[PDB]
């Protein structure tokens, strides 16, 4: 049982990234899948949720209209399409299997770092 | 939103001692849908407890969670040195999941 994120990296404000989470060792289509992020030196913040297909989706207020979660069950893969990135989005992004009554966030990937930075100037 | 307030922010204790961590919710947490995670530096969170008092597989008995309604607590009856980390509480009892700010145990 395992998740493996990928697709992170350094980008400048206004750019876009698409993260990937590759699931294995469980029946992917029967799990709700979430993204949870952690700004450097900060707490966990839930970002987004998708159900079995579902297609019902849920987003934190801070990423509404910029991020889009989706899944491809045939590929055992969860995705986060990150548009209009801003500095505040900087964080390790974790994908997690949400097991609800059967375990909350019982499975986490290793996380993928997204850094949004102009490099200090143009402030 | 269900605000999870954790105290203390930071605790320093010795090996063998008992750590008592609080997680207060701004509102009743339906179905006891409340979980705890341990996070060591550089690593991903690790589930310890879900459904308020259910210990995740492979988690030692010295970790136990409890409470209902708005008051939850994680107790580590006797600290091992590896037990030193940040602990987050988490409510999954509505449609906007939220976390506590974490408690650092030294």
């Amino acid at each position: 049982v395992q998740l493996v994120e990928s697709g992170g990296g350094l980008v400048q404000p206004g750019g876009s990234l698409r993260l990937s989470c590759a699931a294995s060792g469980f029946t992917f289509r029967n799990s709700a899948m979430h993204w949870v992020r952690q700004a450097p030196g900060k707490g966990l913040e839930w970002v987004s949720s998708i159900w079995y297909s579902g297609s019902n989706t849920y987003y934190a207020d801070s990423v509404k209209g910029r991020f889009t979660i989706s899944r491809d069950n045939s590929k055992n893969t969860l995705y986060l399409q990150m548009n209009s990135l801003i500095a505040e989005d900087t964080a390790v992004y974790y994908c997690a299997r949400f097991a609800g009554g059967w375990g909350a966030y019982d499975v986490w990937g290793q996380g993928t770092l997204v850094t949004v930075s102009s490099g200090g100037g143009g402030s | 939103d269900i605000v999870l307030t954790q105290s203390p922010a930071t605790l320093s204790l010795s090996p063998g001692e008992r750590a008592t961590l609080s997680c207060r919710a701004s509102q009743s947490v339906s179905s006891n849908y409340l979980a705890w995670y341990q996070q060591k530096p550089g690593q991903a969170p690790r589930l310890l407890i879900y459904d308020s008092s259910s210990r995740a597989t492979g988690v030692p008995a010295r970790f136990s969670g409890s409470g209902s309604g708005t008051d939850f607590t994680l107790t580590i009856s006797s600290l091992e040195p590896e037990d030193f980390a940040v602990y987050y509480c988490h409510q999954y009892s509505d449609i906007s999941p939220t976390f506590g700010q974490g408690t650092k145990v030294e």
